[PDB]
C-alpha cells in the first residue's frame, strides 16, 4: 500500500509531484503521479507488466551513480501510476538557481556542465535517451554540490536509427527537428547541451523562436571566454555530423581542471 | 529581458 508506507506532504514546485517521507527510515522522497490517459509511450517490464516507458527508463539508469535521479519504488492505481523518487534536501533546480544568480561564473558552469555530461553518458551507457535535457530538469544537491538529472517522461530507449517523434522542450530541440522532424539521439542531445551551456554562462537560453534555432548565429549577451564560446558554437553546429561527441566535449580545453562536487559546494554553494 | 520556463 502507498498511503501506509509513505507520509504524504504538500505539492512541490500541470504536474503533480508531492513532498514525502518514507515511514520506514524517514527518508525524504518525491511522490510523482502520472495519469494513464496522458501517457504517450508505454513499455513492458521483465515481468511483462505494461508500465509507462518513464518507469522502464528510470529502472535502466537506477544504480549507485548519483548523477541521475533514483526511482525508489512505484505503484499502479486504477487511473494512474505513482513514482517514488529521490528527494535531496536542501535542493534547488538549475532553472531557479540561474534565475536567482544570473550568469554563472565559468568555474561553476564548468563543474555543473561536467556533471551533466557524466550523467548523460550514464544514461546512454544504460540504453536510455533523456530527450529533455534543460536547466528545469536538473536538481542541485546544494550541500553536496552534486547535480541530478530528472524527468524521463519524454525519454526513449537509445537507438542508432533516426527518431521521427519528439515531446521534449522545443527551444532546446535541434534544427533538424525544427526543419525535417527527424534527428539522431546523440547529436540531438549534444545540441541541447549547447543550449544548456549557453544558458549557464549567459543567464538565459540563446534561442526563443524557430528561426533563431535554424539560423545558425550565436550572439553572446555576456562576457564569455573564447574557449567556452568555441565549445558552445561547436555543440550548436547546424549540421549534426559537425557536432562533437561526448568524448570531444570532455576533452575540450574549456573543460579541463574541473572542480570536484564537494569543492563546488564549498566555493560556490555554501 | 524576460526569462521563462518552457513546458514539454
Ligand atoms: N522544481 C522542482 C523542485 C523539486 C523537485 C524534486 N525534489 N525532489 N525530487 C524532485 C523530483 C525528482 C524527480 C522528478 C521526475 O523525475 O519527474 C520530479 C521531481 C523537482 C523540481
Amino acid at each position: 500500500p502507498l498511503e501506509s508506507q509513505y507520509q504524504v506532504g504538500p505539492l512541490l514546485g500541470f504536474g503533480s509531484v508531492y513532498s514525502g517521507i518514507r515511514v520506514s527510515d524517514n527518508l525524504p522522497v518525491a511522490i510523482k503521479h502520472v495519469e494513464k490517459d496522458r501517457i504517450s509511450d508505454w513499455g513492458e517490464l521483465p515481468n511483462g507488466t505494461r508500465v509507462p516507458m518513464e518507469v522502464v527508463l528510470l529502472k535502466k539508469v537506477s544504480s549507485g551513480f548519483s548523477g541521475v535521479i533514483r526511482l525508489l519504488d512505484w505503484f499502479e492505481r486504477p487511473d494512474s501510476f505513482v513514482l517514488i523518487l529521490e528527494r535531496p534536501e536542501p535542493v534547488q533546480d538549475l532553472f531557479d538557481f540561474i534565475t536567482e544568480r544570473g550568469a554563472l561564473q565559468e568555474e561553476l558552469a564548468r563543474s555543473f556542465f561536467w556533471q551533466v555530461l557524466e550523467a548523460v553518458r550514464h544514461c546512454h551507457n544504460c540504453g536510455v535517451l533523456h530527450r529533455d535535457i534543460k536547466d528545469e530538469n536538473i536538481l542541485i544537491d546544494l550541500n553536496r554540490g552534486e547535480l541530478k538529472l530528472i524527468d524521463f517522461g519524454s525519454g526513449a530507449l537509445l537507438k542508432d536509427t533516426v527518431y521521427t517523434d519528439f515531446d521534449g522542450t522545443r527551444v532546446y530541440s535541434p534544427p533538424e527537428w525544427i526543419r525535417y522532424h527527424r534527428y539522431h539521439g546523440r547529436s540531438a542531445a549534444v545540441w541541447s547541451l549547447g543550449i544548456l551551456l549557453y544558458d549557464m554562462v549567459c543567464g538565459d537560453i540563446p534561442f526563443e523562436h524557430d528561426e533563431e534555432i535554424i539560423g545558425g548565429q550565436v550572439f553572446f549577451r555576456q562576457r564569455v571566454s573564447s574557449e567556452c564560446q568555441h565549445l558552445i558554437r561547436w555543440c550548436l553546429a547546424l549540421r549534426p555530423s559537425d557536432r562533437p561527441t561526448f568524448e570531444e566535449i570532455q576533452n575540450h580545453p574549456w573543460m579541463q581542471d574541473v572542480l570536484l562536487p564537494q569543492e563546488t559546494a564549498e566555493i560556490h554553494l555554501h | 529581458r524576460k526569462r521563462r520556463r518552457h513546458p514539454s
